[PDB]
């Protein structure tokens, strides 16, 4: 039944004497259910050490993961150029996934399309879909560029995609000067972020390669700048402004930012902003390129230096305080420009953020997870907050990233109760969060599970979740934060403290209990 | 806009595109004309979908795993190759169930055997058999598992049945092999088949020589209703109102017991038509368990529902049906009496799935609203026959619907409010159009039965009245 | 007991058995404690109908107030002048509780000096303490300007500042050219809000009063711009952002944003930014002057209108949607500049905010209180987002002002179940949030005690607070937040619908109970 | 620093101030010499504040209401006056306690008579009489009222002896006329008085002739222990363990009952000489009950007190003491073994209120710890007598120290680690020097006894050795 005046929806409807006993009924009468005590015992058992190390033994099973596959990295980086259509050569279901996943993160359109191989593709190949599809989603969306990535069922199939975007200028599906760069995407292969470096280093490899002749190093007097798999709006704002500011030439490679924050005014637009053509053949005779997720742009890389034969500086991502000061310092030292007093006022005024919050985080224990260079910057910047990141899990992570994470915790006295994992997922995480319990998990969305299994434990055993990292689908706008520089570091600081304090005002709300301890200064 | 305005303006929008393209979306277009009966006169369907266009459908894994299998609460669905597939389908899909989640229930969690470059040049069987002992030592509660296969595992010729079957044997235990692989199809609606004959082929005869369950002369099953934000929990309570006996959910809170004991029924109540109407021909063929459609969105047609169920049973049923249609009829009457002179007149565009372009229509029409233009992803021409008669004269049919010609079609018809899914939401807020997600309920609902109309009506009043949508322009422009 | 391994602070130390025996014996042997039923039957009567009836009929009591008092507002004005020392002739009291009270909410140094009256200054008047005060706060901090405002003993007692700075320049204790403008501050009229008023109208006459005959109204083509009591950083800094987008000259007439916000970079800075006094000399010659918190501000539009002959105009503070669009209208009107691209996209994002948020927004129902402009800008915008502002309370509001706000009310379907209040307290409030509970309070740190209470009744009693005003303390580095502008709007709508979707969150953790409805995405 | 460094860098300072002031300062800042025994041969106090100088100093209000009546808990506190004292001084200072707010207990509220012009002008007796009926009708399990004048009540000329006397024979209640107004005395310290003997003329006599309270040898009470952060309880913890019945703590917690029943104790045991040793030696004239000062900061000065303490009493109560001692010995090594290594050698300067500026140097000693200079807001000279042998040679000592003297020993003086008050905070952290505040504890605490000196050492040490210390120069500069 309603009321009209105060309609429920599914909470608290079902909480109805009614439907409660509906649902018992159809417990009781036909789902054979396990019986409670049954329920509660494996449960518990599942909270344990020795369910931890079964669970730790798995070498085919993964449950929980905390990755994506390739392409959905290819369309992201793609989608930062001016009008580029992201296009997916191989099976449709991949490209609805890929969309929905962006459109619940941002709350924004994303535009993608596919060439919707079927299983006639198989007997020889996919080219025939390559060349309608170029032509349709030139003539139907208008981009200037369609950059070209690939599911699965493609890459098994084993489709030429260089020779059959040649085919399809030969045959005049598309203009010959078209610009179709491309990579090969494996989803079998890394993760989302490898999609986002090979895509990249399509697009610079299609618009530089050939032209190398006329370059010159340092002539154009810009740094250029690759961002890597970026998911808070606020990342590619701050880095641009912090150049801007110190009035320093520079490219961003690779920049969706106005396309992913279009403003609802009565149209719709496809495309907005980007990173020019102009930018991407000019980008050789740069200064030099830093790269700010490197951790996931190694083949960017070695394109760069072997190819545009720019000193790729060895600089972490810029999080936390000495991260962001090297980076500044290095751009400094390529472009000749000093650090402006607008920064280092900027910087002291994070110090003095820092010293203001310092006793609420001191000695506070954090588990946490997401892409290499994001959790290394998140493991830097706790270690510089005082606080100890004592289960530090990177799905997508390498043996080369674990020795410089375990190298990051040897330099300070708050790393020594940490553990990076890798190749790890949240499944691993919940037991880690049991056993050994931190204060907080700082995740994506897909921490919240976490959270409500712990409670379940019970009040005491609750590890609440701070959702910094992608993606965020539970709270609105947070993609417009920000985790870079010391902007991000402020933002970030604020959250934890702030997390810290409101855990710390449930725990002393109870009247005549713990309400000795609810000060109203803190 | 009349025929003739509608028909131009097809033609108009067409002319973007390639000759190939344009010859074949000329197809898949209509000016409804509710005096049609045979729908193959009048649009084609269930076609491959052009490439390069901006299609809003998926695959077969998805309506396999996401939509038949996935919602099943007490089984362990395994997304069977690489990593995305499961990820991306992980708690997207708000089929709504009781349990105790990586306990006795499994449905938000994300298994997966996460394929490397090894399992594709050497084969993943014997990965996926050492994945099924990692299972069953770590959720030892599950009732059984599926293999849901995407794309990889058919072109690279591995034999799930081989492993479903020799597991199943070693672990006494039922394992489902499902080839859902996103290649086979042109869209979601081959994986429900696919998924509908894994049913029968694996599940279902369980208990064909069990003589062990009391029946009653009362006993359906809902067959097709994946409760969408508890849409099933709002049936079952007026089914069970009217003195039936539901044994089971088909799928959403669904337990493999509850499948197992769908035989035992004497009558199969229909929602979703296009997902489950494979297992239900199959169940009267069997089983001799007749079938029959129904809907419960809005009063309208949840009344000619109750009262059309009741019918099949005797007197003693048709008469609490008639005491539940009493019990309601302040309620909805409220409903009305509240909302329908805030959306009196409106006028909505739906693009969605298999079912709810035709479905919802009576539900718009309680609260005095008109549906204008209606589409779906992946329907068949059944669906389409059901479509015209409930559609207006005049009013525009699209299956399998571009990007730029939903886009189009917006700009034209200048609908009061848009339902469709979440690849479209953003886009028409940005144009100044009230969106409503008729896939998720915008993480409302139910919609379905007296309840859920309540909701409903509530949602549509909410976002096509918001005073957001007076403020898209800038006062100085 | 104490391990030293894991040091337990008063929460949980007390928690312990052999502290919570202890505390025991002490209630039941010397404290002779009303019995917990009777405290229990109390409790429960404070949340009745019958209960809020007798409150609301106080007449001589005051509980928990929202409001301070003027002095409090006379300093913050001061501190936004460039090298200016606050100075409140008067107690030394007073001073200490002012600094103390601004320190905790900025988490800053707050300088300002007392002139330490004591009980023999009532034979005849503070004027050596003047004298004596003045000379050494010019010695001792080398400010450029002493702003002097007063506490209630020197208003009870009638000592003349203008006499008294008068003869402390005829005498010789500060040179004749040093500035030394006043305002009388008494402490029982009005609040904080009003000292500010009469602080500002104070600088202004002694800048101007005696200097107008060689002024031309529009001669310097600025707009002048009065903040009011403004106590978040980024209201300053959004209002002069937005200015310098447009290309408007102005005139930030009290801008104390760099003294609250000095870096911590080794050392103290007393002094930094503020406005000129060149900026308060020149003003008279601006093309107008427009005031943010005119509810606050109408000693000072007297003023500006009848010395200044500027045509104050009519606007509302700057906050949600209609407003911030009528304040860039009136600017770009008196300035001749065109509101640029860059506001207009500013503007159409948070529409689309607007639009993505508001399934959850919709019919929420408030509680809420703050000073008069603050909370009228926070009930328009809150009417804008589909909300129901159900109980407005401004202790320091007047019946004009709650015309003004019925007047808003009236305009919007949302008003329907809303109340104005003006000289009520937090207990009143506290009454109000128990008979006609609504979802959540927006207020300041006060508020916590009333979300206490409403959990003692309940989980389901239960109105959790959203921290928006002043002063906020239990919280760090809020007050670094903007409410003014699309920006402002921004923060507040984001800070509104995450507060709605973690409270649902908490509702839905119950694993098996209403985890139903536990969504990962919303 | 010598002791000619420290002289010449008083003058040094000295030299900013007009003659008046300087000759004022210089009598204000001394360098100890632990051989004197007359601090007033030294340094004088309790003096005015110089007018503009930025003194940190309070008002007796503070003292009264903010210190001592203010913890009173089962009382309603009125402040009597406008509306700022009463908001500024409200749950500031973390006296803690036990109850039920709002219904039993009242101290973190803000009871006020908000004063407005025709209360100035007409007197506010009336608006009194009818505040305390509202309190009456509103707050009915209070169990007394005081009423806490600021500045304006004696300065109008208002009888709030008279209303109190009148209103609390009408009402059979306990209501406390406090003639604390700011304008009294030079600081915080005449509030204290003012405070004790209305506590004395109004309270502590109820039941001088009750002889039904069933006392023993080993009845004590805690003499001014506010309970910050819980420091009382910390305390009387081991009071009790050591075998005494603690019948009340003044004000920490503190009930109006236990305050009636002080004159029955054995033995009055005064922390906070500067706030309570009025009514201690009160308490002795009238009652005969002796008083003694302890010290309950690090293991060192515990240790001390609860022999002092336990010699009082019998063998019994000795032999208590060497058992809890013995108890907690391991538990403060502990501590020590920990945090001393990372602590010692370091320098501290201090400047806090009454008390703690001399009583928390054996602490910061038990850490290998040095205070360098030390000084008090509002301390007489019978305090600084008390300091002189516990600060070291050659030390710097500062009464009512300026805001500009503050910093400039500060940057002459270097220390490791400053303690003192929120007004001070922030400006020193600027300064890149490591602070703790020493009135609220930085909210953290209790401090006193053994369980307090654990959480000392780690909060000591987490600031002074934090991270963020190495990071305020930027490495461009
Ligand atoms: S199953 Fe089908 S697309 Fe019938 S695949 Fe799809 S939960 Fe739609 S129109 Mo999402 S044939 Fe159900 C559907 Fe309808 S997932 Fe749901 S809303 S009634
Ligand atoms: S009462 Fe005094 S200023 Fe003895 S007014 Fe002050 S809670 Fe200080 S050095 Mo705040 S004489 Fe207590 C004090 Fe000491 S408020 Fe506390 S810390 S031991
Ligand atoms: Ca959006
Ligand atoms: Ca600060
Ligand atoms: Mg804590
Ligand atoms: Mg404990």
């Amino acid at each position: 039944s309603q009321q009209v005046d105060k309609i429920k929806a599914s909470y608290p409807l079902f909480l109805d004497q009614d439907y409660k006993d509906m649902l018992a009924k159809k417990r009781d009468g036909f789902e054979e259910k396990y019986p409670q005590d049954k329920i509660d015992e494996v449960f518990q058992w599942t909270t344990t050490k020795e369910y931890q190390e079964l669970n730790f033994q798995r070498e085919a099973l993964t449950v929980n993961p905390a990755k994506a596959c390739q392409p959905l990295g290819a369309v992201l980086c793609a989608l930062g150029f001016e009008k580029t259509m992201p296009y997916v050569h191989g099976s449709q279901g991949c490209v609805a996934y890929f969309r929905s996943y962006f459109n619940r993160h941002f709350r924004e359109p994303v535009s993608c399309v596919s060439d919707s191989m079927t299983e006639d593709a198989a007997v020889f190949g996919g080219q025939q879909n390559m060349k309608d599809g170029l032509q349709n989603c030139k003539a139907t969306y208008k981009p200037d560029m369609i950059a070209v990535s690939t599911t699965c069922m493609a890459e098994v199939i084993g489709d030429d995609l260089n020779a059959f975007i040649n085919n399809s200028k030969k045959e005049g599906f598309i203009p010959d000067e078209f610009p179709v760069p491309f990579a090969h995407t494996p989803s079998f292969v890394g993760s989302h972020v490898t999609g986002w470096d090979n895509m990249f280093e399509g697009i610079a490899r299609y618009f530089t390669l050939k032209s190398m002749d006329d370059k010159v190093v340092g002539s154009n007097k810009k740094i250029n700048i690759v961002p890597g798999f970026e998911t808070y709006l606020g990342n590619f704002r701050v880095i641009k402004r912090m150049l801007s500011e110190m009035g320093v030439g520079y490219s961003l490679l690779s920049d969706p930012e106005e396309v992913l924050d279009t403003p609802a005014d009565g149209q719709f637009r496809m495309y907005a902003g980007g990173t020019t053509q102009e930018e991407m053949k000019d980008a050789p005779n740069a200064l030099n390129t830093v790269l700010l997720q490197p951790w996931h742009l190694e083949k960017t890389k070695k394109f760069v230096e072997g190819t545009w034969k720019h000193e790729v500086p060895k600089l972490n991502i810029p999080m936390g305080l000495d991260w962001t000061d090297e980076f500044l310092m290095k751009v400094s030292e390529i472009s000749g420009q000093p650090i402006p007093a607008s920064l280092t006022k900027e910087r002291g005024r994070l110090v003095d953020m820092m010293t203001d919050s310092h006793t609420w985080l001191h000695g506070k224990r954090f588990a946490l997870w997401g892409d290499p260079d994001f959790v290394m910057g998140l493991v830097k910047f706790l270690l510089e907050l005082g606080c100890e990141p004592v289960h530090i899990l990177c799905h997508n992570g390498n043996k080369r990233w674990k020795k410089a994470v375990d190298a990051i915790l040897a330099a300070s006295p708050y790393g020594k109760n940490a553990t990076v994992y890798i190749g790890k997922d949240l499944w691993h995480l919940r037991s880690l969060v049991f056993t050994d319990k931190p204060d907080f998990m700082i995740g994506n969305s897909y921490g919240k599970f976490i959270q409500r299994d712990t409670l379940h434990k019970g009040k005491e055993f609750e590890v609440p979740l701070i959702r910094i990292g992608f993606p965020i689908f539970d709270r609105h706008h947070l993609h417009r934060s920000t985790t870079l520089g010391y902007e991000g570091a402020m933002q970030i600081l604020t959250t934890l403290v702030n997390s810290i304090l409101e855990r710390l005002d449930e725990e002393t709300r109870g009247m005549q209990a713990t309400d000795y301890n609810h000060d109203l200064v803190r | 806009m009349s025929r003739e305005e509608v028909e131009s303006l097809i033609q108009e929008v067409l002319e973007v595109y390639p000759e190939k393209a344009r010859k074949d979306r000329n197809k898949h277009l209509a000016v409804n004309d509710p005096a049609v009966t045979q729908s193959k006169k009048c649009i084609i369907s269930n076609k491959k979908s052009q490439p390069g266009l901006m299609t809003i459908r998926g695959c077969a894994y998805a309506g396999s795993k996401g939509v038949v299998w996935g919602p099943i609460k007490d089984m362990i669905h395994i997304s069977h190759g690489p990593v995305g597939c499961g990820q991306y389908s992980r708690a997207g899909r708000r089929n709504y169930y009781i349990g105790t989640t990586g306990v006795n229930a499994f449905v938000t969690m994300n298994f997966t055997s996460d394929f490397q470059e090894k399992d594709i040049v050497f084969g993943g069987d014997k990965k996926l058999a050492k994945l099924i002992d990692e299972v069953e030592t770590l959720f030892p509660l599950n009732k059984g598992i599926s293999v849901q296969s995407e794309c990889p595992i058919g072109l690279i010729g591995d034999d799930i049945e081989s492993v479903s079957k020799v597991k199943g044997a070693e672990l006494s235990k039922t394992i489902v092999p499902v080839r859902c692989e996103g290649f086979r199809g042109v869209s979601q609606s081959l994986g429900h088949h696919i998924a509908n004959d894994a049913v029968r082929d694996w599940v279902l005869g369980k208990r064909d020589e069990d003589t062990t369950f009391a029946s009653t002369p009362y006993d359906v099953a809902i067959i097709g209703d994946y409760n969408i934000g508890g849409d099933a929990w709002s049936s079952r309570i007026l089914l069970e109102e009217m003195g039936l006996r539901c044994v089971a959910q088909w799928s959403g809170d669904g337990s493999i017991s509850e499948i197992e004991l769908t035989p035992k029924v004497k009558l199969n109540l229909v929602h979703c038509y296009r997902s489950m109407n494979y297992i239900s021909r199959h169940m009267e063929e069997k089983y001799g368990i007749p079938w029959m459609e129904y809907n419960f969105f809005g009063p309208t047609k949840t009344i000619e529902s109750l009262r059309a169920i009741a019918a099949k049973f005797d007197e003693s049923i048709q008469k609490k049906c008639e005491e539940v249609i009493a019990k309601y009829k302040p309620e909805w009457e409220a409903v009305v009496a509240k909302y329908r002179p805030r959306l009196e007149g409106k006028r909505v565009m739906l693009y969605i799935g298999g079912l709810r372009p035709r479905h919802v229509i009576g539900a718009y029409e309680d609260l005095g609203m008109e549906v204008v233009g209606t589409g779906y992803e992946f329907a068949h021409n059944d669906d389409y026959d059901r479509t015209m008669k409930e559609m207006g004269d005049s009013t525009l049919l699209y299956d399998d619907v571009t990007g730029y010609e939903f886009e189009e079609f917006v700009k034209r018809i200048k609908p009061d409010l848009i339902g469709s899914g979440i690849k479209e939401k953003f886009i028409f807020q940005k144009m100044g159009i009230p969106f409503r997600e008729m896939h998720s309920w915008d993480y409302s609902g139910p919609y379905h039965g007296f309840d859920g109309f309540a909701i409903f009506a509530r949602d549509m009043d909410m976002t096509l009245n918001n005073p957001c949508w007076k403020k898209l322009q800038a006062p100085w422009e």
